[PDB]
Parts: structure tokens; sequence; C-alpha cells
RNA sequence: CUGUUGCUUAUAGACGAUGGCAUCAGAAAUCGGUGUUGUAAGCUUUAGAGUUUCUUAAUCAAUACUCUCGGGUAUUGAAUG
RNA sequence: AGGAUUGAAAGGGAAUAAGAUUAAUAGUUCUUAAUCAAGAGAAUGGUAACAUAUCAUGAACUUUAAAAUGGAGUGUGAAAAUCUACGGAAGAGUUCUCUUUUCUUCUUAACAAAAGUAAAUUCCACUGAAAUGAAUCAAUCAGAGAAGUGGAAUUUAUUGGCUUUGUAAGAAAUUCAAUGAAUUGUGGUAUUUUUGCAGUCUUCAUAAAAAUUAAAGGGAACUUUUGCUCGUACUAAUAACCGCAACAGGUCUCCAAGAAGCAAAAUCUUUAGUUAAAUAGAAUAACGCAGGUAAGGGAAGUCGGCAACAUAGCUCUGUAAGUUAGCAAGAAAGAGUAGCUCUGGUGAUUAUCGAAUCAGAACUUUAAAGGUUAGGGG
């Protein structure tokens, strides 16, 4: 199972890596927080993929959990998720 | 300038009630010469018109209380205000006894443990409310059996 | 109603076809006095009865 | 609800000219949240930027 | 509506002089030739995209053929 | 000089009346004093009867002590500054 | 040939649906897809029940059947709604305190087809039941023939009941982009409604007629055309009807979400409708209409417990005199009821799965039906 997140034009407000990090100590999958031993997450550049299949994880999970952070830094006003129709997710304005 | 008018009609477009629609309070005089349904088909692909959102009706405080339920959190006395036999139907306690028990009886002459004979003389015996479960009637049949061997 | 018979439906086409006032040319007649319809109804003032 | 108003409110008004006439002026009330109402003056706020 | 189930009747109906129109649906899978005669409207259901070529030339020229795809013509 | 008007006026009042002040006015908050209720919201006392588990820990858990004589309210017809 | 006319927009009746459109009409218009009527161009199979994409001749006369028929209560098949299990796709809401979280959409007609597959009832063929059996919640049935095995027919909202298929995704719903793109699995031993089936019960009640249609007994001799007349707007009511009116009166029906309970009760909410319906502001006197409370006593008030107060749900124990032996009886009287964490009993398939229901035990508190509904007794 696979999901990416495009951070083609809103690099400027988010940097990506900080996103790494935030996922790997975020994610669920059996019920503690920062247990992503068996989910990866790792840089992609311009996007961001966890592309794990040795967990129980669902597509719309990384919508709840990127409306999540967008809503840490005050950040949900001017972006907006959409998801591109083909396993992964876009942000617009 | 009412839209009495600009509104009913966006209401059988949009195929919802008159509460439901939202014309924009900006852009009025645009609104307001759509006096025809194909103008007012032209400004919901514009978003000067589209429809409210449903209010949130929650089920999640129903579903906590039939999980309690299950593990008889509120089965009390003092919540109950019915009859025993309305809240348990007397009858339908019964109808499934039977229907519990007389396929235990076809299953066993079906299978061949007993005979025509014995299982006569147990379909009566349950008919008559003799054997209170199940479990006591399997009982009273592993005891019947050893009796026919002597 | 919604089931009116044929004979029925004419005459009530007549009586909203006389429920109209005067025109106006008329009372620009030379000594013309019939300036108002004093035979005229509504349907919730008087009902016609028919 | 109706029934029910805040006991304390922390309420600010701006002596504005009106659109038209600057000779005629209007208020307009604000609101103004606050955590607690303890120390919380009848203060005369003034700006002052460009 | 009808529904014919296999080439025996669908070439030999094809062929006849009853017919009016010809409709060709293209699905993600499979396709369906409804030939639209007197008075029902007869289609098949072919997968094998081989046999619906050999389908696809029987139509005589004298009718008019729609293909119709993803979008309503 | 009196009356109107103002303090959405009190020691008065159905409306008038009556009584006080009218720039040393008056009002509004705030801080004290004085009261009413009963210990606020966050986390801690393996407090906590047990169940569940990792498989020999956490999770959930009425209630419950510490911060707490705490929070909230207090003229509206209460009294100071 | 056997008896004339009228008499029902709730009785009988040949045949139509989905999507879309209008400032209003749409089972009436447009697109697509059907159906009916009237025309026009002397046969086989199965032991039997019975069966063959019109087929397979069938006049006079006669008969049978359908149209065609009360109610009560129980059980059950099916569909829809609600609830729910597994797996998701798209969007929306909350987020400094947490929530793999909460919500919305995921649909399909008339008419036809036969991959797969049900429940009930009535019959047929083989054999002939006793040590009597078969079966239902209840019954009920059998040597004028039970049970068993194999078959046949009919009902189950159009063909053939459910899934499935043509119609048909090209429609529609939910999203994305600025006309073009994405998805539309599978379950449930849950509650209600609807519609059928099966037997049971009740009548000193036995609960319509014809048009019209089919069969029997008898043996006399695929295409195309047309479908005329009349109603169709609107309210159907705390403003379109009747009451002198925008009168708190009256007026026959269909559709029906969640919480909670025994309940279509009272109370709150979702889709839908409305914020106006014989005008408002200020002051907060008397006397009022409507709704309340009270020290001590408790009918001393009064024609009179008028009015008001009080008992109230459910479980367990118990329940007198009298009596038409059925009743009195919820007689009277007494005990329990909360919250949290647990345990056990009631089933299907060969450990998994599903239902609300009953019982019991610890611990805590403000010691528990009482927000609403809700017997005063002798």
């Amino acid at each position: 199972f696979s999901c990416t997140i495009d951070l083609t034009n809103c690099t400027d407000f988010i940097e990506p890596k900080k996103l790494v990090t935030f996922f790997r100590q975020t994610i669920k999958v059996q019920g503690r927080a920062g247990n992503t031993k068996g989910i990866e997450v790792k840089v992609a550049d311009k996007k961001v993929t966890i592309t794990t299949s040795s967990a129980k994880l669902c597509k719309r999970y990384m919508k709840y959990l990127m409306k999540k952070y967008l809503k840490k830094n005050n950040l949900r006003e001017w972006l907006r998720v959409i998801s591109d129709k083909k396993d992964g997710f876009e942000l617009k304005f | 300038v009412s839209l009495k008018l600009q509104k009913r009609l966006a209401a059988s477009v949009l195929k919802c009630g008159n509460r439901k629609v939202w014309l924009d309070p900006n852009e009025t005089p645009e609104i307001s010469l759509a006096n025809s349904r194909k103008a007012i088909r032209k400004l919901i692909k514009d978003r000067l018109i589209i429809k409210k959102p449903a209010a949130m009706h929650s089920r999640a405080r129903v579903v906590e209380r039939k999980q309690a339920k299950i593990l008889g959190r509120h089965t009390g006395h003092g919540k109950r205000k019915g009859t025993k036999n309305a809240r348990t139907p007397q009858k339908t306690l019964w109808i499934i006894r039977m229907r519990v028990l007389r396929r235990l009886l076809l299953k066993y002459r079906t299978t061949g443990k007993i005979d025509k004979h014995m299982y006569h003389d147990f379909y009566l015996k349950v008919k008559g409310n003799q054997y209170k479960n199940k479990k006591a009637l399997m009982e009273s049949i592993f005891k019947a059996l050893e009796e026919k061997k002597l | 109603t919604g089931h009116k018979g044929f004979s029925y439906k004419l005459k009530l086409g007549k009586k909203i076809h006389q429920n109209r006032g005067v025109p106006q040319w008329f009372r620009m007649k030379t000594g013309n006095t019939i300036n108002y319809n004093f035979k005229r109804r509504h349907w919730n003032r008087r009902k016609m009865g028919m | 609800g109706i029934r029910s108003v805040a006991d304390r409110i922390r309420v600010r008004m701006a002596r504005l000219p009106i659109e038209g006439e600057e000779g005629k002026f209007y208020t307009l009330v604000s609101y103004v949240p606050v955590a607690s109402f303890k120390g919380l003056v009848t203060k005369t706020v003034e700006e002052a930027e460009n | 509506p009808k529904q014919v189930q296999e080439f025996k009747q669908i070439l030999k109906l094809l062929k006849s002089g009853s017919i009016r129109a010809v409709r060709v649906k293209t699905n993600g899978e499979n396709t369906k030739f409804k030939v639209r005669c007197a008075k029902y409207l007869y289609t098949y259901i072919c997968a094998d995209k081989a046999k619906a070529e050999e389908l696809k030339k029987a139509i005589p020229k004298d009718i008019h053929v729609v293909e119709i795809a993803k979008k309503a013509p």
C-alpha cells in the first residue's frame, strides 16, 4: 500500500523535511505514538510518500493527519488538501 | 429587491429545501437578474448559489450507551419501566425453546443415535416442559441410553 | 373543483370573463355615466353560488 | 440563547466619520474577548500608527 | 428490451432487412452491439475483442452506426 | 425667580406629585471590606473493587485525597477608595 | 334470444415507465424504452401428477370457473426503512487537550431472460404403519392409506419468489479541473412497516350483482394502419371549503427518521415549513386571569374535602369478609431499585459467530422509578 503527498507549489509554506518527522511520531498502527517501525516516510524531495505494506493503514488516515498538521501551525485557512485520484494527495490554495 | 423567485427556483434545481439554498449576499445585483431556470443553472456552476450541508447528527452518544448496555451497565431494576413479560415475552422464550430442543431430537434420530420408539417418548416429554434447556436434554438422552442396554 | 363537467366549465369561464371593469375608452364618451361595474364580485367576498 | 447573557462584556467602541459626510459621526461597538476580568479598567485605546 | 445469447442469432439478425439502427457501447471490459429492430432492442455482450471485429464488419452500409464511449453522444 | 429637560434619579412613585444633585455634578469599571455556595479547570496520591493485556506493562476504571477556607457570585434597592 | 331507463371520479375495469424541461402543466410535454384493443398483409411426451418461443382445426346447444367478498389471534417467506459487521473511494467538521475520530454519497423503473437458489401448500409413483407413528408456538393427520425415497403443480408486489441479466450507465448521486475526468464489494440467528402463505378460533351475523373472460361436453363445416369526446392550473386549511371575516369551531384520506420506553405516551433533535400569523415601547401600583411555594396545627373553613395537596413504573413476599364459585384483587401491607468493575445461564456450524434478556458479587457516592409519563386507600 502506498500514499504520496504533493508539495510542488506549497513547499515555501511547508518545508517537506518537517512533515517527515511529524508523520513518524504521530502515526499510530497498533495504538501507540511514534511506533512507526515498519512504516517508512523517507524524503522523495518535492513529494512525500509512505509506501508501506507491513501495516494496516488507510488513505483517508493520511488526510486526517494532514488536516491535523495544517491546524497545528494555523495553516488550514490558506491551504486545502485535495486528492489527485491516483493514489496520492495534493495541496492547493 | 425581493429574491423569492430566485430562491424557490434554486430549490427545485438543486433538489433541496428553501432552507438549504445559499444565495450570495455580495452578488445581489447579479443574482436578481436570473429570472429563469436556465439562468439559475448558470449561477450554481458559478458558485453564486450553493447547497448548505445538513446539520450533523452524531450517533456517537448512542453507540457508547449500547456498548455499555451490553455489559449490563444500565440494565438494573430502577431503569426498567415495563413488565417482565413485556421486555421478555413468555411466548417467544418458549417458541424458541422447543425449536432448539425438537431440532436436536430430530438430529439424533436422523443420525441414528436413537430410534423412533425412544424419540417418540422424548417428543412428548419435551412438549410437556420437562427439560429446561438443551443441555438438560442431552444429559437425559445419555441417561436413558444406558438403561437401554440392560 | 378538479373534476368539472363540460357544461360546467364553460359557465365558469364566462363568470371570469364578466368579472372585468369598464374599458378606459368607454368612460370618455359624451353623457357616459357608466364609470364602474356594479355587477362585479370576487372569490373571497361573494361566492357566486353556482 | 435568548434566556441568558454574559455577566460581564468587555466591549470596544470607536467614533468614526460616516462614509458619506465626514461631519456626521457614528459608533461601532466591537468585541474584545478577555480571559479574565481582574484588573481590567475603562481604558482609552489610542493606536496612533501610520 | 431483449438480449441475444450467442453468435448464431446476432449474425443472422444483422443480415435481415428489418434492422433500423445499430449502437455499440465500449465498456471497460466488454462491448454490447445494441441493434435496434422494428419492435425490440437486441444486444449481445461480447468480451473477446477479436470476435467484436467480425461483428463490426457485418453491419450493412445502409444503416446508421454509432460508436459510443465513456462520453454520451 | 419658577417650570421643562438630565443623572435611563433616590429616602418617593399608577401618571402627575414629592425628595436630592446638576461641572466641587454624575456615570462606569477596578481594588479592598461584607456576604451566598462548598473545594473550580490541568496533572499527581501503584490510593481505587476488578478486567485487559504485553506476556510477568501499561490501557480503562464510580469515587478519591495534594495544590484548595479553592473557583464562582456579591446591588440589581449594600457600604469604602 | 328473454326482458325497458337512470344509479358509484372510494365497488367491477384491456394497456406506461425512468430521466429531463417550464416564471406554473405534466403517469399528459421532450429523449429513451414498452404495453393493449380493432383490423390489414385435423400433433406429440410422461406409469401419474402434468408439460410443449400463437401453433397443433372446432359451429348450434349445455355446464363449470374466474370477476366475487366478514372478522379475531398466532407462526412464517419476501421487500423497504432503521440499526449494525468486514473492506474501502470522495468530500465536510473539531484539533493545543485528545480522537486510525464525527457526518454526508456510494442508486435504479416499466416491460422481458433464465447462470444460481428459497419458504409454504396440494397432488403422483414404489412399499404398506401396532412395540402405533408423523409432526406444530397451537393444532392436526393415517389401512377410502401415515412415515421414507423420487417426482408434479400453484402462491410469494412484472415475466418465474430472491440474487443476477437486457433496459443500463450513455441516466443519476458524490467529488476534481476549466466542457472534460474518477468510483459505485460482500454480510446479519436485530426492530418496525408493507404484502402474501399456512392452519386455529367466532356467529340464532355466513359476510353483493353484472359487464367481461377462459375451459370443458358435442361433432357442424414477422411487418404496418388507427385509437375520437370530456377533467387536468391552484388551497385541501391557526389565511383559498362551511361558519357575515385572515373566526382558538367544524371537515373524509395516502407517505412516516433518531434518542427513550412495554408504548404511534410525555420531553429533545434530523429531511421539510416558519419566525409572521387581531400593533409596540416604558414604569414594575392596587384589583385581576394563568402557574407556584410556606413556619406550627391539619377539614376547626364550608351545604358538601369544592379547589388543592398526597399515592403512582417495575421485581419479590403477602393478600380478608362476601360470593352467582367465575370474581373481590393492582385488595390492604412490607422489602428492593443508582454508579463503576466483574461472573454465570439462555444458541448455530464444526474453536468461530450473533441476540437482548435474567440472575449473582465486590467497590464508591449526594442511598438511587419520580426531568417527563405515572392508582390515594378502607
